[PDB]
This record gives structure tokens, sequence and C-alpha cells, in this order.
RNA sequence: UGCUUGGACUACAUAUGGUUGAGGGUUGUA
RNA sequence: AACUCUAAGCGGUGGAUCACUCGGCUCAUGGGUCGAUGAAGAACGCAGCAAACUGUGCGUCAUCGUGUGAACUGCAGGACACAUGAACAUCGACAUUUUGAACGCAUAUCGCAGUCCAUGCUG
RNA sequence: UUAUAUACAACCUCAACUCAUAUGGGACUACCCCCUGAAUUUAAGCAUAUUAAUUAGGGGAGGAAAAGAAACUAACAAGGAUUUUCUUAGUAGCGGCGAGCGAAAAGAAAACAGUUCAGCACUAAGUCACUUUGUCUAUAUGGCAAAUGUGAGAUGCAGUGUA
RNA sequence: GCCCGUAUAACGUUAAUGAUUACUAGAUGAUGUUUCCAAAGAGUCGUGUUGCUUGAUAGUGCAGCACUAAGUGGGUGGUAAACUCCAUCUAAAACUAAAUAUAACCAUGAGACCGAUAGUAAACAAGUACCGUGAGGGAAAGUUGAAAAGAACUCUGAAUAG
RNA sequence: GGUAUGCGUAGAAGUGUUUGGCGUAAGCCUGCAUGGAGCUGCCAUUGGUACAGAUCUUGGUGGAUAGUAGCAAAUAAUCGAAUGAGAGCCUUGGAGGACUGAAGUGGAGAAGGGUUUCGUGUGAACAGUGGUUGAUCACGAGUUAGUCGGUCCUAAGUUCAAGGCGAAAGCGAAAAUUUUCAAGUAAAACAUAAUUU
């Protein structure tokens, strides 16, 4: 940490702002099939990496 | 819109086009022998096509 | 000649694959003399080719190049037939003066294989099985 | 000395992410994208890893300008012109 | 007419199993490479597993049309012809008859020049088979499959044939009525007329 | 049947009813007229609109009963009336769906519009009375 | 003048002119 | 009655059977469409309540004209600016951040420039 | 104009330009094109054969590509551009004369389309392209002349003429 | 025959068949006869010889090397070599829509195909969750009923519950 | 594909079975009980056709045990008050016993982590025991610079102008040869002067 750059400031906000659980109404659709998300991420159990 | 309509009539009557307004159509036929250019035919090739026409004939019986 | 890239110790496999220092290409230099040109020159076409000169440390051509879209050039229709599309870059597809002959091409029965086509698409060609819709 | 006496000793990051890629490749010492090539002016390719390329293959997401081309040049690139009200 | 049908010559060797195998108590069949993702093992590659190939499959080229003859056709249309008449065996194969008028029946040459076919049926109900092909309108019904997703609905029992010589508006025409299905003469095509 | 360019498979001829756009669905969700209508236009078929008059003919209740609409459930493949009802337990009543394929049309509103539809269905079917 | 804020610009290989040309290369007029 | 043996009922772990399939692969006829005017792939920024898939590019879940002719919808809220178009699809108009074949020198650095006008303050 | 003592004019090789004005590497690949050329396998082993003038092979194209108007056949009561299919034929020879390889004109079928270059004599550069100025219009890197404004062009442009 | 559809067809837009008019560009033959000139591709043919390669064998072509051509000549005629002829073509220059190839891309239908341990690696938020740093490996998971009418409210527990 | 005016929401396919029966036998026929939309018999053909097995693939599930194996290293926890539906803990705060001993189990820095840091709120998996607090979720906020630092300079070395070679890609490369391949320098005619590889 503490010495990043400005691509791993900008990536590690998109591997943040997709760490929210499913929209909390949006299971009310037509044809709904999303319980709780695919790519969900703790940080012990799931890497980042990429 | 007529920030761009003003331009290309009074880019009109010009040649050297500006280039975000030079019909982008594609590839292939852009920077390959224009076609009104590319039928010029050669003399020696518009005399065997005078004189000796196709003729709409049925030869039959 | 022409060296066979194996390092210093000659190819595994077989001895019909061993021998090296004598070993000859196939394309002949008046049709790599135009690759030669038309890769470092992103520009232009081939035409033709001819020698003028040997000794001993290179051979060493002359190639014709043609502009393609010199505003002249396509007003100049006899020898419009160069720059349609399918002519350009005439040194790799072999249909040059040199590239022409280099893979065996004529007729009939000193060539009768190069005739499928081009040259080894005879050997694409002959091995082609026909299971019918009706036998 | 590989049982796990060398699973702390192993932190320094040996493969960055490179520029046109997305995917850790560029190995940092000698300068080379490990799957495509940035600085070789070609998406270094291969015909043996058949299954790998459907994933670099034209026509795995965006294909901005390559979807208009589609439906223009279907209609036969009619540029210029633009529609009247129907009679 | 016969189409074709395989298994797409690849399938299941989208691969790389190479035997991680014998041994340490597990089995010989090769095994998918690296994993974390529920494939390592878990077996392509070998036809009694979840992934691989099934049996040899069927490559495309087969013996999947028949080649007949030139004198067995027509030996067989000959051979249909003469089952038209002789009328016995024909109510013994279907087609209640109990009200035609003649066997082999042959129509007037003026019912060629027919045209809505509302007007035709008059002509069958006055022929005493309209009430035979309401035999047909029982027999439709559904395919015992497989058939009903394969887009072969069913279909029912073949009725009339009528023999047209020369057309005026009988295919035009008949083509609605359920199982009648018509012919010119010159062709007689086989298994229009005797089916099965 | 005739013409080679329609098809009639079972995925595909539910491929483009399902999953066909959301414009053309209007021009799916049609109703018979009454059959009094039938002499004032003499055209069979018409598509519903969101406040129309609509009439139930087989359904649970088979239909004795002018009613409004409030709108049409277009991915739904259905359309309310304001007086079929049903509550839960809570009170709270629905409007439960019929679909247009067994209702019936009583009343249409006669805008600008949708006079012109009338005279597009106009002669056409009266064309098909010549031959 | 210098600051900050906009734009336009400013690859290389390269073809045919354009300009300025460099040459005990080759002459010519002196 | 403990327990163990054995049938069935019945509850229970389980997802096999059969059915059903907005999908797969095969069969065959159609057409030429690949960028120096910025392609292909990525990174992000997206919207009212939004992570994705899909859509896009500071005009950001859509977009001028067009066509057809009233809605999307879990909900709030705006519409009915149908009647001078809802919402679709079509799509010609205009747009196209960021990077590539990097067309500034150049990237484990949003870093270093250079020319010229415009536009603000020095003054 | 060269004791290496100056100009000017050409020429000749030859530069530099934020000049003008424009063309190209790249993506895909089934098919196609010139490339490079391996191996388990078969011979009951293997080394020439085979896998094969083959998978990576990558440089190139397109709606066609290459071929194509014979320095061919055949040897006959002759034929006659190129490509694909049926057959020639699993036959001719190549073969550790081992395993195994392997064509072909000729016969019939689709389609059919033949001709510019070079070079005597072809006998007033009669040529070609920019430029600017107008004609004529058009989303033309455009049609008519002109100044004959350049330059290209005799180290050869054009017309007629070609196995 | 409830609904679009599908059936012949009408509606409509775009081409596409140009009689004429104009402008621009050119042209008199083929025809037999003999007078005069009938000019023809230069390190390439071809031989030697090495090395891949061929159905090709005292050689198929394609190549590097040495050679180095003739003008009534040059190849070519499947056994080499002269030697006599004969026949048929004229090397090293250059272009052309077709009938042929199509797991691509784009819109299109089709049946003796599979029925979620099958079928493309995935019917769905499959090249995504996921592990390897890497090259890359890639799975699992479809099917409440006609309608969401999804179980109000009462009792019990602190609750989902019961 | 032919066929039986074939049965089918007045219950069709499989699933069970202490109903009944036919064959030598594989196999059906039949009754009841689920079940909710399609099915079989004769005769022509036929395809990826019947499974106890392959140290067989995949998915449940046993006995041992479904309570055995063992959760034993780092001195060692304790009464009372809370609150809590419920506390040996952790969750606290009151005492006060002993550890870590300043080459710490202490305070802050690097690589790597990537929202863990903080408040607020909490039911179930999560914390190989509990759970009222947690590195789990729910829900909110939270990282400010002219001086700290990346940024400039260059080090071993990437071989990264086109002299070169390779069939092309590109080159397990002290690319020192590459008109001027000079940075230029307030400059002077008449390649600005000796200068820069």
């Amino acid at each position: 940490a503490a010495h990043k750059s400005f691509r791993i400031k900008q990536k590690l906000a998109k591997k943040l702002k997709q760490n929210r659980s499913v929209p909390q109404w949006v299971r009310l659709r037509t044809g709904n099939t999303i319980r709780y998300n695919a790519k969900r991420r703790h940080w012990r159990r799931t890497k980042l990496k990429l | 819109q007529k920030q761009k309509e003003n331009l290309r009539k009074v880019f009109k009557n010009k040649k050297y086009k500006p280039l975000d307004l030079r019909k982008k159509k594609t590839r292939a036929i852009r920077k390959a022998l224009s076609p009104r250019d590319a039928n010029r035919k050669t003399l020696k090739e518009i005399r065997k096509r005078s004189v000796f026409p196709q003729r709409k004939f049925a030869v039959k019986a | 000649g022409r060296k066979r890239p194996v390092p210093k110790g000659c190819t595994y496999g077989k001895p019909k694959s061993h021998g090296v220092n004598q070993l000859k290409p196939y394309r002949g230099l008046q049709s790599i003399a135009e690759e030669r040109v038309g890769r470092r020159l992103g520009g232009l076409r081939v035409l033709n080719s001819y020698w003028i000169a040997q000794d001993a440390s290179y051979k060493y051509f002359e190639v014709i190049l043609i502009d393609t879209h010199h505003s002249a050039i396509r007003r100049d229709p006899k020898i419009n037939w160069i720059c349609k599309h399918v002519h350009k870059h005439r040194e790799l597809r072999g249909l040059t003066s040199a590239g022409k002959s280099s893979r065996g091409i004529g007729k009939g029965y000193r060539y009768s294989q190069t005739i499928g086509g081009s040259r080894r698409a005879a050997w694409k060609r002959k091995n082609r099985e026909h299971m019918h819709r009706k036998r | 000395t590989k049982g796990t006496t060398s699973f702390g000793k192993r932190h320094n990051k040996t493969h960055t992410i490179c520029r046109r890629c997305g995917n850790s490749s560029y190995h940092l010492q000698k300068s080379k994208c490990s799957q495509c090539g940035y600085p070789a002016a070609k998406t270094r390719s291969f015909n043996w890893s058949r299954k790998a390329k459907g994933r670099k293959a034209q026509g795995t997401g965006r294909m901005r300008y390559l979807k208009n081309l589609r439906r223009r040049f279907r209609n036969g690139l009619r540029e210029g012109g633009a529609a009247k009200k129907k009679t | 007419n016969r189409q074709a049908y395989a298994v797409s010559e690849l399938a299941g060797h989208q691969t790389s199993a190479e035997s991680w195998g014998t041994g340490r108590a597990v089995a010989r069949i090769p095994r998918v490479r690296g994993g974390g993702t529920h494939r390592s093992g878990q077996g392509a590659f070998g036809n009694m597993c979840r992934g691989g190939r099934m049996f040899a499959p069927t490559k495309t080229f087969r013996r999947w049309h028949r080649k007949v003859n030139v004198n067995q056709r027509r030996y067989a249309l000959v051979s249909a012809i003469a089952a038209s008449g002789v009328p016995a065996l024909v109510q013994s194969k279907g087609h209640v008859i109990d009200g035609v008028s003649e066997f082999p029946l042959v129509v007037s040459d003026e019912v060629q020049k027919v045209q809505k076919t509302k007007q035709a049926v008059i002509f069958l109900r006055r022929l005493k088979i309209w009430a035979d092909i309401q035999k047909v309108y029982k027999s439709q019904r559904f395919r015992a499959g497989r058939g009903t997703m394969r887009d072969r609905r069913r279909i029912a029992r073949r009725g009339p044939l009528v023999v047209y010589d020369k057309d005026e508006g009988l295919r035009k025409a008949f083509r609605n009525i359920p199982g009648i299905e018509t012919i010119n003469v010159d062709k007689l095509n086989l298994l229009k007329l005797a089916p099965g | 049947k005739q013409n080679p360019f329609v098809s009639s498979s079972r995925r595909k001829n539910r491929k483009r009813h399902f999953q066909a756009p959301s414009h053309i669905r209007r021009r799916l969700m049609s109703a018979p007229l009454s059959k009094e209508l039938r002499q004032k236009y003499n055209v069979r078929s018409m598509p519903i609109r969101r406040d129309d008059e609509v009439q139930v003919i087989r359904g649970h209740f088979k239909g004795n009963q002018v009613g409004k609409v409030v709108q049409a459930y277009r991915k739904k493949f259905v359309v309310y009336v304001e007086k079929i009802q049903r509550e839960n337990a809570n009170g709270t009543n629905v409007y439960v769906g019929i679909h247009p394929s067994k209702v019936l049309i009583v009343k249409l509103k006669l805008d600008k519009d949708r006079k012109a539809i009338l005279e597009r269905r106009g002669k056409g079917r009266l064309a098909a009375l010549g031959k």
C-alpha cells in the first residue's frame, strides 16, 4: 500500500464499487434469476491480481 | 447542425477538402481507382468497339 | 546458400533431415529482391525486375516499382491493370517475372503438378475424396 | 526449502498490467506483454491455443464501428441523404 | 431425402487431459489439468465420462442416401398401378369404398377445370367418398415422440389420390383438403401412390 | 406452405412471438370487435387500447359487463379491466390479467389517428369480397 | 512581458511537384 | 419393550425417471461490407432508487430525422408536449472521454514537453 | 571557369524542410495465396521410403484468389486457353521393387471472351500531369478552354502495330 | 373459422427494361493479288553438378555455382548418345466476368439430430464465479400454478419460526 | 414412413405395491395410490439400443461416529456489577493477581495487501465451543500539501536510429561504419568560428 499509481487507484475503485450485493429491489423484474451476486468479493477467499 | 451546415456550404467549390467532411464511406473503394476514372477505356480498345457491334438476332431456321 | 536455423549441431528427428551447410533455397533471388522492397517501402507495388551484374558477395538486381495513386496513374490506362486491388503486393503472391516462374507454372507435361491451381494446391486437390450423395 | 518456507518470500510483483491489455502479462524486466505484444505492433496470436483465441477474437464484445458498418453497407452506404416524411 | 446430422467433430475435445494417472488409486482416464475449478480431474477424453466424447460418432459422409436401379423403379411403379384395382385389398388396407361406383374409377375430364374447391367436395360428395375422407379428420393426431419438438407434429392417413392429366387449377385447388395429394401422369413418382 | 421465406419451426415461431420487440406487441394484442360493430365498418379484428372498453366472454366470469382498462402490460401479454378484482387477505385488490384473445370489444375511442386505422382496414377486406 | 485556460498543431518510411540548396562530380560563358 | 432380523405404510436426507426447452450442432441456398476520417481488444465514466449482461462516450441505459401510431412499470415521480407524437424499431443526421498501427517525447509515473493563435490576469 | 586562386549558367549524381498535396504497417482466416518442413506412426524393430512436398507454419490478397490465350498435345480419317466434377485408374512407373505410394493428354458435362506491352517505318511530341483563371455543375483527389503559368517528357512520350 | 399469420393477390417505395432529344468520342471496311520492308524478349535458355522435391525413372520442375548461346535458331516428341529427317510449337514481357473453394463475418429458411451426466466449453448475469505470478486451464447451476392469488389476522416464543 | 372409424383432464408417460394372472425365460397384461399432458399394438425399415463389473467418470449416502478420533506448544486466569430471551470467555467497564521484558505479544515505516481503518445498527451461515462485540454481512462516513514524495540526473542493462544480415517474425548482439547522421552558438561576408560522435 500507500505507494499506488493512477491505474491502481482507479482500478481499485472498480473492484470496489462492484462489491455491493444485489440491487435491493430488482428481484421483482420479470423472470428474476438473481439471488446474490456472482462476482461477490470478500478479500481472503478471493484475490484480485489482474 | 447549423455549425455543421454552414461549413459545408462555404466549403463548396474547392478541392483539398476538409478531412472531417470527406465522405467516410468505405476503405476498399476509396483508395482504389475512382469509378468515373476506372472506366477510362483505351484508344485501341475503343476502336474495336466502334464498327463491329453486337447485333440482336436469333440464328434459327 | 541458406543455412537452416538450428543451433550448432543440427536437426533432431531423422537422418533425412540432418544436412545443413549445403541446403539451397527455393525462390530465386530475383523474387526475394522484390520482397525486400515491398515491405520496407510501404507505399508501392512491384512490376518486373532485371539483373545488372554479379560478383561473389552479392548478386544485385533492380526493381521497377510503380506508384499507386499519383493522380496521373489513374488516367494512364495502358498500365491501369496493376492498380486494381487484387494485383498489389505481387512479390509475395508470386506473380512477378521470377515469382511466377518460381512456383512451377506453365503447361503441359513438364509441369503436370503444378496444375491444380497454384503449386501444391495440387497436393490438396487430388487427395480430396468425393463421398457422393448417391453412391 | 519449498514446503511453506518459500510462501512468505514471494511478494515482489513480477507481472504487472500492460497497456492495450488488462490481463497482467507485461514482464516488467523484459518489457514484453505475454498474452499480446505491447512493444511489437501485432497481437501475437497462435494456431495451437484455439480455446484462448476465443477470448481475444474479432467479436468478443464492443465492435463499435464494425457493428455500424454492417448496417450502413446493408442500406447501400447511403450518406448525406437524410429522410423525408412519408407520402 | 435423408438429411445429415452429426456431433461436431471437436466436441468433448476442447481439452488438455494428459494422464495424471497411475498410480494414486484414481483411475486411468486422462485427467483435466490444473484446476481449482471442479476440473481436477473429473475426466474428459474417455467415452464413459462426463463431458468426454461419446462413442465414435457420425462422420458426416455416410452411405446416407441409397442408390436404386432404373428397372426396379418402374417395376415398383407397375406394381403399384396394379394395386389400384382388384379392389378387395384396397378395402383391406383402409380406404372404405362403400359408395364408389367404379373400380378403378375414371372420372370425366371436365373436372380438371374446377376453380373453388368447395364446389369440388360437391364433386366428391357426389362421388360418395366425402364420407370416406371423414375418416381422415378422425385420425389426425400427435406423433409418438419427440415429434412435438423437432416440428414434425403429426399427419393422418393419406386419403384419395386424383391423377390429373394436364393441369388447369386442380393442383392449386385440391391442396387444402387433408389427405388428397395429386399428380401429373408423366411423373408418377412412387411414394405418393403407395405410402410406407 | 407455398413461399419458402416463412418458417414453421417450433423454436422459430416462438422465437418471434415471446422475444419479439416492444411495439410489435400492439400488433399482437388484438381482440375481436362486437358483432354489431362488424357492420359499421365490416372488419374483423382490431388491437385494444389503454383506455378503451372491452368485455370478457371466456374467462372465469363468462362476461356480461362493460369495463374500462387501466393499462396494457405489454411485457406480460395482457390487459387489465376495472371491475375484475380479487383481494388478498389483507384487503388489497389488483386486476387479474386476462389475455386479449379471450375478450370482446364494445367501444373504442375514435380519435384522429384511430379513425384513420379504420379506413386502412376499410376497403382491404372489401377488396377481397370481389373475387 | 510571464502566468494559468482553451484550441490547432509538431511520427516515420514514402511517392510527384514547390522552395532554399550542397558538391578538387561534369562542362560551358567570362 | 433394550437391541438386532425382516417385510410393507409413514415421515425424512436426496434428484434419478418421464415429460416439457426463448437454447446447441448439422444441412443448403443467399450477398461483399477489413483502418491514418482512428479499426480491432481494454481501462473507466455512466442511470432516480443499479452490481452485472446488454446499450452507449462528457449529447453518457440513450441520442436528429424517419417510420408505425400510446406508454414503459417492482415503485415513486414526470408524460396524455397522441392534436403537431408515447414507446419501439429503423437509422442517413450530428456526436465519439480514455488507448492502439501512438500521428508530440514519451508509461510499474496521468508525469516531461515544444510551436502558434484564441481567452483571462500580470501589467 | 578546378596554383584545390572568383562569378554565372546548366548538367549530373544528392540533400533538408511543423512546405504544399497524398499513398501505406495493422485487425481477422474456414476458403485462398508465395513461404519455411518437422514427429509419434506403418516396415511387425529401424536408418531411405511413410506421417508429407504434412499441425505451429504468418509476409500477402480478395469476393474471388492464383492459373489462363500454350516454347501444349498427341502421331492419329487429328486436336487446340485456364480452372472443378465422372471416368481414364487404384491401371503407367517410382518403389529396403518392403509397408506402401501415384499421375496423366486422349473420351463426355457446365461455362465460354478474347486481346495490350517490348522491339523495323508508325513517320512534324502530333504526349502527359500539375498550376492558376473562368466555362459546366457536383458532396467528382471532377468535364471546357486558357495564361500556352510550370514541370515531366528525347536517357523517349502518343497514335497505328504483337508468340 | 379466438389471434397474428399463412393463400392468391392488391397498397407503396426504390431500381430495372430508354422511343426521342442533346452533347462528347471515333469510323468505310472485310476482299484477293504480288511488288517494299516481315524487325521478336540475354546471366536467361541449356549442358555439367550439388541439394532439397517429384508419377518421372542416364531426370520432373524449382533453386545456389561454374559456364555461357545461337538466327533456315531455340526448346518440345517420356531411354540415354550422336547421326539423318519429320511433326508441332516459339523461351525468358503483361492483363482479363464466368462454370470452381467457403467451420469466417452478415441477414435466411430446412430435418431419420440431442432433451440439461446429451447437445457448442455454457439454454441462464460461461469464455463470467474460479484457481496458476505466468503461457493459460476453465467448470456448477434450465423446467412454482391457469393467475402471484406468496400465504392478512389471532394465539406462543426474544425472533426466521410454529 | 405405412397402419388399427387406436385410448387421452370422465386422468395419458414413468413411480411405488402385503391386489390378481399369463412364458420355459427375457418381458407384458391388470387393480389401487400418487401424478398433470401426452402416449403405445400389428408390418415394413432402422440408431449414439438393454450394464453388477472396468484401481471405471459424476452426483447423493453408509457403517467406524454421526458422535468415536482428538481440538495438549507460547506460565494462568479471577470473584462482583452489568446488560442480555439466555455469558467460564469474548462484550464490557470495577478490582487486582502473572505474563510480553526496550535485539517485546509495545509505538510508527517499507513490499504485498485493497475498504479491512471509524461510527451506527444487528438474524442466519462466518469466528474448527458459545456470542449481546467482531478483519462476516446491513447501513453510513472517512485519506486535503510549493516544503513529506513520485516527478529531474544518471548506475549496472534493457539493444529501443537504419550501415547490416534472415524466407519472413524479429536478432541467448562493447549496433563505436551510418550526406549535414553536430546540441548548436544574439550569428560575420563568401559551406557563423576552432569546436560535437
